[PDB]
């Protein structure tokens, strides 16, 4: 009766070090709708991340986009941390500019 | 525009 | 091209944490243009696309009344479905409704939709005839009978064939420079060795609208469906969407692989190869 979220972490524009961009975490395919999503910079929660309005797909599963401005660099690590009733512990997906 | 309210009582499920 | 309007209602009970939240969002194709959230500090219908902002106060108030009344009715509905399934008062449940109209390239009604789910499972759907219902189970049959007794399908039909199409056409005109603009994907193929004998080819599509796209890999002209990793199309946050498809290929066989991209905004379908 429950569906675990798919999670993709990616940038709005192709990543260029030192160039401001948006870091996105798209969570989708989940049910029920309650979901906790944080964007992380070097393991730390980014404050004031924005997100899309709750909507859902034809299969009734929900999706949300969480996003924040960020300026990628070679060393800074970004990630998305998601919890949902279907998850025993938060799932962290790292930002990989190739993905 | 979403579905407007009916003239009478909106029917619940 | 073809276009649709959809509203998506989610009503979510949360025993012990207040009354069920009702949220409605409206879309034309892949563009959200309105929201209403009963949990907002001051719940009101709010614009979410620039082309809807020109609608006057009467429109916003009309929307808000609809959504405020639906908020209350969905709370009744959640109570009712809890009973239909003999469920405890302890659990949180969700009713979803998605509905709206599809137009063909000529702007004529193709069909209407009005579907509902409970806890993520089909519950009741208006049939394509817009006159009859399909209930998923004996609980939904209670709703069906209630809706048959209240001539509900006639209401849904009148909307779907009437105001739904009317307003959709209005939005399409008002937002024509975006809603009726297909932005083709920007594409490229990347190559990443995974070992000495294999490499990943990843075919990228970026910046496209609408979301519908076909991205496939062929080897020697044959589809590699099972061998292709295909991520869900994902929003960029600037209205556009992104997708990629990847295949792991034997080193030295890269040129046997072609990525094929189909999208509304392309003057012609793309065939792409890795370009070392």
């Amino acid at each position: 009766i429950q569906r675990t979220p798919k999670i993709q972490v990616y940038s709005r524009h192709p990543a260029e070090n030192g160039k401001s961009n948006f870091l996105n975490c798209y969570v989708s395919g989940f049910h029920p709708s309650d979901i906790e999503v944080d964007l992380l910079k070097n393991g730390e929660r980014i404050e004031k991340v924005e997100h899309s309005d709750l909507s859902f797909s034809k299969d009734w599963s929900f999706y949300l986009l969480y996003y924040t401005e960020f300026t990628p660099t070679e060393k800074d690590e970004y990630a998305c941390r998601v919890n949902h009733v279907t998850l025993s512990q938060p799932k962290i997906v790292k930002w990989d500019r190739d993905m | 525009l979403p579905e407007p309210l009916p003239q009478g009582q909106l029917t619940a499920y | 091209g073809s276009h649709s309007m959809r509203y998506f209602y989610t009503a979510m009970s949360r025993p012990g944490r207040g009354e069920p939240r009702f949220i409605a969002v409206g879309y034309v194709d892949d563009t959200q243009f309105v929201r209403f959230d009963s949990d907002a500090a001051s719940p009101r219908t709010e614009p979410r696309a620039p082309w809807i902002e020109q609608e006057g106060p009467e429109y916003w108030d009309r929307n808000t009344q609809i959504f405020k009344t639906n908020t209350q009715t969905y709370r009744e509905s959640l109570r009712n479905l809890r009973g239909y399934y003999n469920q405890s008062e302890a659990g949180s449940h969700i009713i979803q409704r998605m509905y709206g109209c599809d137009l063909g390239p000529d702007g004529r009604l193709l069909r209407g939709h009005d579907q509902s789910a409970y806890d993520g499972k089909d519950y009741i759907a208006l049939n394509e005839d817009l006159s009859s219902w399909t209930a998923a189970d004996t609980a939904a049959q209670i709703t069906q009978r209630k809706w048959e007794a209240a001539a509900v399908a006639e209401q849904r039909r009148a909307y779907l064939e009437g105001l739904c199409v009317e307003w959709l056409r209005r939005y399409l005109e008002n937002g024509k420079e975006t809603l009726q603009r297909a932005d083709p994907p920007k594409t490229h193929v990347t190559h990443h060795p995974v070992s000495d004998h294999e490499a990943t080819l990843r075919c990228w599509a970026l910046g496209f609208y609408p979301a519908e796209i076909t991205l496939t890999w062929q080897r020697d002209g044959e589809d590699q469906t099972q061998d292709t990793e295909l991520v869900e199309t994902r929003p960029a946050g600037d209205r556009t969407f992104q997708k990629w498809a990847a295949v792991v290929v034997p080193s030295g066989e890269e040129q046997r692989y072609t990525c094929h991209v189909q999208h509304e905004g392309l003057p012609k379908p793309l065939t792409l190869r890795w370009e070392p």
